[PDB]
């Protein structure tokens, strides 16, 4: 129904996969 | 004569026994009706809950 | 002390109803209500699985390296958008065996943060910086349905389906951590019990919702279709 | 002296009765009676399943697809406007195998927020016109009976079937959350027990009107056309 | 405070005997005695099933759309007034199967607020605005027997069979909610126990009343009538 | 009058009125 | 023994089918 | 004549018995549906939980 | 609005963003 | 030839 | 033709 093309904006405060406060910068860069 | 009658009686007995066993009535409690599931007679989907 | 309206619709009014339902309200306390709500929502979404927090999305397989999205918590039905086909999940060893030993069924596994597939799938999706362009999804486009981690409140105007569907749940699960912050045990136990009861009611509703339109009776399926 | 009427049938009288059975007359408590009633109604309807809160609606199948209404809690018997042909729920892994390996039974599933029928049935909606004219139901229609969720009161004169059937239910279940707000344990226990007993009586009443008036023996013989 | 006569025959004297048997009588209390009696009668009729609250009436089938009357709570024997015939209730799926696959037996189900019948029944009844006119019930006139919801008291002179048969039941079931209105638990428990005992006695009487004129022994019924 | 007899009377119902659908028909 | 031809006068204070305080007006109209 | 009829009845009985036994309906509780797993009829992967 | 209805809405996710590997690719 | 149950 | 998962 949708695609995952948007940009990173937050971190996974709940969830064992994804980004963290120490890694979101890498996603954004 | 008697023999005939006798046999009939015996036969009758046998018959009625079968004439009941073929009905296959099921005994059940109150909190397990689930009419939608029970009345539905298909090979799979029955609910013998509770 | 603070006031509140009948419906607890938003974060702004929830953080005040929390301090209301607990007379333990002051400077050193209200400032951490956000942390209590954070802990409560984390404790909730850690095991809560319901539709309103689900999310469907297309994937890009690239025959292997396909990666798990960040919001992945639990996978629902997985299929395509062409004639329909449901995948089944297996272990890494099964796929490693399939690779050498050898296309109606399609399997997949979870290698760390990837989703592996035995066949060389070539699913296509638009690249990242694409502007709009729904792209009219092409063929061989798999559609994944999973449970996504909801967002954390960051503004008083920020609302969520949980507030409009069951605010007492959040209120109790956060009064738990509040009464823990201060020294209190009876309130902790009571609020925990009430929150657990509400969550049990909600999950039982979800259960009675699925497969709830007719009975079931397996029609002795013995693969009528064998010729192919 | 907050005075309520004998036939409790509205939201305002219910609010006044809640404030009465909890004699405390204070703004800190009265201003939250709406929140308590909200919690109570959200606790009841979340798992209550009875006829009066059901609803019938025609679907708008385009091509073996659909969309669930925003007021959907649980679905029961579905069929067409003609000949019956009750549908039976299945799973995705089966309604997707039928297409590959497949007088004509019907099956439907739930793909998140979309009912998916295998045979690719077609449905149509009735005539919309509001000019005091009948809906004129449409041919090739499909009927669905679900347990609709009721709307929030948000008004004094508003009412519901519960206020007329079991106002004590909502009264006790909201006094429960009230006596939770204020630290009152024995009251919580009493009100919860009473509400549970009332709900048990209601669900038992809904069971004694089911397919009861007949023997449970002689299992049916819906075998086939082949005798 | 108030007085009362030996027999509690009507609502007017019951609402005073309630305040008598509970010294907790005053302005703020007597005004709600009607509400307590309403709650008690609701708790009673919710599960009480006995003859005196039954009701027989003809129906209008119209081959399908036939609707359930408002006072429907539970259906007793259902039949016709011509040569006798008893219907049996089945599920929607059975009727949907009967429709296509295919008249001694007659079944019926409950589709929401309707009573469906597989055969195209043509039962007839006089229309709504008909004045009197018993109509000499025509043929094909089904007669339904069910349990109807009794009326709520609205006048002091209004009486009911419950008052003339068992007033202590109502008095106890309403003193329950009275002692709940005020803060009291021992009285609540005692009155609840006594009311439950009275109701158990009444339902046991109803049970011992049915099929209570002779023993039973199934005479090996194996459908002696098969020729037809 | 009946003392405990259940057949000694029969309390009426709410009202012998049909549904809105029957009136519309 | 009787017919259900009388007019609506009250609501089902007990009973899961029928009318309500918010629907009796429709029956009467 | 009677014999014929009689036999038919007996036969009918037998038949209907089988005509039910072949359905193979399964009784189950409420907290063990797992529709995804149950409906899936494959040699391996079933979930008889609870 | 929905009162207890679960289909009456659907709360968004954290963000529909991919991993660093997809951006690198 | 069967319709739905509209509100009163 | 499969690589490891490096850090972000």
């Amino acid at each position: 129904i949708v695609y995952n093309n948007q940009a990173p904006d937050a971190v996974n405060n709940v969830g064992q996969f994804g980004a963290t406060e120490g890694s979101i910068g890498a996603y954004k860069q | 004569k008697d023999i005939q009658d006798l046999r009939t009686a015996l036969v009758r007995g046998y018959i009625d026994n079968v004439n009941n066993a073929n009905y296959g009535r099921y005994k059940a409690l109150v909190g397990a009706y689930d009419r939608r599931s029970l009345l539905d007679n298909r090979p799979g989907g029955v609910v013998e809950m509770e | 002390m603070p006031d509140v309206q009948y419906p607890i619709n938003t974060y702004g009014w929830l953080k005040k109803a929390v301090a209301l339902w607990a007379d333990r309200d002051d400077d050193e306390f209200v400032n951490q209500i956000p942390n209590f709500i954070n802990f409560a929502e984390k404790e909730i979404y850690r095991n809560l699985r319901i539709p309103p927090l689900e999310k469907e999305v297309y994937l890009d397989i690239k025959d292997g390296v396909a990666y798990i999205p960040p919001d992945y918590l639990e996978a629902q039905w997985m299929m395509r958008a062409k004639d329909g086909t449901i995948f089944q999940v297996t272990s890494p060893e099964e796929i490693s065996y399939r690779r050498q030993h050898g296309n109606q069924p399609v399997n997949f596994a979870r290698f760390g943060s990837r989703f592996i597939f035995y066949p060389s799938i070539e699913a296509d999706t638009p690249y990242y910086p694409d502007d709009g362009s729904p792209l009219i999804p092409a063929e061989n486009s798999v559609i994944l349905s999973y449970y996504a981690d909801p967002p954390e409140f960051h503004e008083d105007t920020d609302t969520s389906t949980i507030l409009t569907i069951a605010p007492e749940l959040l209120l109790y699960f956060t009064l738990r951590h509040a009464c823990l912050f201060v020294q209190d045990d009876n309130g902790v136990q009571k609020w925990s019990a009430l929150g657990k009861a509400i969550l049990d009611e909600m999950v039982e509703q979800n259960k009675k919702q699925e497969y709830s339109g007719s009975p079931i009776a397996i029609p002795n399926n013995m693969t009528r279709l064998q010729s192919s």
